[PDB]
């Protein structure tokens, strides 16, 4: 639209003065834009050698007339049909004697029908790929919205067994305890005893112990007593209590079996 | 036999070391029916009668 | 010591007007403490009857008391043959020519006695004195063994939650590295798809101004019909077709979860 | 049969040249023809090693 009229560089309106040739590649631009071997495209690349390199010709609104390669002023108006391309009247008179024949009228109509129909088909199949084109960039969308909602299953997968695990673990640990405090308070009787049997001797002892102290006139009161000094003495001579040993068994009741921890987890 | 009546007897004055306040002839009973544990005597007084300190 | 000489339950001073009783557990109190068959101790039991009550005699700072029958003709002599003391009269009447003994040796003998029992229950009182510590560190040693086990199970766990954790993690970067290889192919692709797009965008641009453009212009139109439909046959056999990586991600999640409980049950 | 399946191979080939023309112009057709046999003619296989040596743009 606003591109195709300007030209190359300097974006020019498409001045006939201009020289504009136009390259393979269907661009154009003025020889003034681009002179140098093989020529190269302002966009693309160089395509062709500058051998095949044609002159756009769109001198807009009076030239209508364009006139022939090799006749001079005799202006090429004819299409020679053996040849694809225009001619004069000479051109077919010599070089394209009796060579297939069309004038412009028909081979303009025909040309014009046949053009339309080649436009309208390649129209129609570009529809589709502006259509793919958004297909694929809502695919993309689609295919990481689908990776970050796997890569988040698998984590919220392993993140539920490992809540399950840790429950059905520590209900373990629990069952453990509970029988380990029980054990405890069933051996915690000793101590019960140990304290009340101590409790017994010490009133004793504190009694014999100041008993003798007392010795200024005190034979007397003494004498009285030495049967049940001896009595509870007997008490405390038999006590009777051995201390018993609970074996250390919480070592061997860890079960260490990581060699199959790591074989399990391995897999998943 | 003369040894194990001292052995029966040790016990006992023990559990009147303990718990006093029952009979002699209730403790007696006890210290038979547990075969003469040292700590299961104790056990079986905590069982009937007072059981506190 | 501050509470031997106290009473029973008015821990009065040891007043011998009192006239205070001792039972047969030791303890010392007057019969004004407890009166009524059997008596028991304030502290221990009715350990015997009252026919086996003497009176404590502490009388501090009335150093004799005199014999029971003979009335003040008091007791000094040792009647060898009955354990015990009598006056002068009952060694002429009761114990005459019973084996005969003085206070001062028997005394002594007693003393030296009773001391030994005394040093000997005491160090048997130490034995007792060290085994109740001893068995009082036992028990914070148990308890610390069963705290100690509390935490040795949960450093086990913790441990295989991080060796599993390396392992599922090793598996994850598998997930990471695929999703990222189909997504830089998807991005090549739409790269690709919008370039060329984007080529065809120009030549079709170009192609159908100049074409519609055909009012009075047959003329300058003519003259390039051939490098139309060459690049028209660049255009129509432009050779891309969009193929579909079809998800199977989907099927790759290894969703074992009975397996797993199974094996974490034991 | 065998000779038109030939002559439509052939064909098959070079439209592929000519989407890498559409691509990457500037290098010549004698370089493209290498990698489009290298890569077994894969229409995007293609463009990824046509990324590969070259530049990156
Ligand atoms: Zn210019
Ligand atoms: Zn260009
Ligand atoms: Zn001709
Ligand atoms: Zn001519
Ligand atoms: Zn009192
Ligand atoms: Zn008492
Ligand atoms: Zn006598
Ligand atoms: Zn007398």
């Amino acid at each position: 639209l606003e591109l195709l009229e300007h030209c190359g560089v300097c974006r020019e309106r498409l001045r006939p003065e201009r020289e504009p040739r136009l390259l393979p590649c269907l661009h154009s631009a003025c020889s003034a834009c681009l002179g140098p071997t093989v020529v190269d495209c302002p966009v693309c690349k160089q395509q062709c050698f500058s051998k095949d390199i044609v002159e756009n010709y769109f001198m807009r609104d009076g030239e209508r007339t364009v006139y022939c390669n090799v006749h001079k002023h005799e202006p090429l108006v004819l299409f020679c049909e053996s040849c694809d391309t225009l001619t004069c009247r000479d051109c077919q008179l010599n070089a394209h004697k009796d060579h297939q024949y069309q004038f412009l009228e028909d081979a303009v109509r025909n040309q014009r029908k046949l053009l339309a129909s080649l436009v309208k088909r390649l129209g129609d199949k570009h529809a589709t790929l502006q259509k793919s084109t958004k297909e694929v960039r809502s695919s993309i969308r689609q295919v990481s919205d689908v990776q970050k909602r796997v890569q988040v299953d698998v984590k919220m997968a392993i993140l539920q067994i490992m809540k399950e695990l840790n429950k059905r673990g520590r209900v373990l640990v629990n069952d453990a305890q509970k029988v380990t405090e029980g054990q405890q308070e069933r051996l915690e009787r000793q101590h019960w005893t140990m304290t009340k049997i101590q409790k017994h001797q010490e009133h004793i002892l504190r009694f014999a112990s100041w008993a003798l102290e007392s010795d200024n006139n005190t034979a007397l009161l003494l004498s009285k007593k030495l049967i049940y000094f001896q009595l509870h003495r007997a008490l405390k001579m038999i006590v009777d209590p051995v201390e018993p040993h609970g074996e250390m068994k919480f070592q061997w009741d860890l079960n260490a079996w990581t060699k199959s921890a790591e074989a399990f987890g391995k897999i998943v | 036999l003369s040894e194990l009546e001292d052995l029966k007897d040790a016990k006992l004055q023990t559990l009147k070391e303990l718990f006093p306040q029952r009979s002699d002839n209730d403790l007696l009973k006890l210290i038979e029916s547990t075969s003469t544990m040292d700590g299961a005597i104790a056990a079986a007084l905590l069982m009937f009668g007072d059981a506190g300190g």
